[PDB]
């Protein structure tokens, strides 16, 4: 029973690393769009000049 | 001579008037040209949103 419970622990841990990896990937993905918006905002500031 | 002085007063009034009206037309062509950049800026604000 302790071998089985150790195995289930390692499996639950790996699923929690999917929750973390997906969270990091989503944050990475939203930063790129933030840069796209800022690239526009800068084009509008050059145009104000 | 008094008739000549009367032509001189009419002439001064004409000179002042025509020069001021050429300035009035200059300010209109100048604001007509200034508006286009504002249109471009507003359009890029939409893309920012």
């Amino acid at each position: 029973a302790d071998k089985i419970s150790q195995s289930e622990t390692y499996r639950r841990r790996r699923q929690e690393w999917e929750i973390q990896r997906n969270n990091a990937e989503a944050e990475l993905k939203q930063i790129d769009a933030q840069l796209k918006s800022l690239a526009v905002r800068r084009e509008a500031a050059v145009l104000q000049k | 001579v008094s008739q000549l002085t009367q032509f001189g007063s009419t002439l001064q009034n004409i000179i002042e008037r025509q020069d001021a009206e050429a300035l009035n037309a200059l300010l209109q062509n100048q604001a007509a040209e200034l508006i286009l950049t504002n249109l471009s800026i507003q359009d890029k604000t939409i893309e920012e949103l």
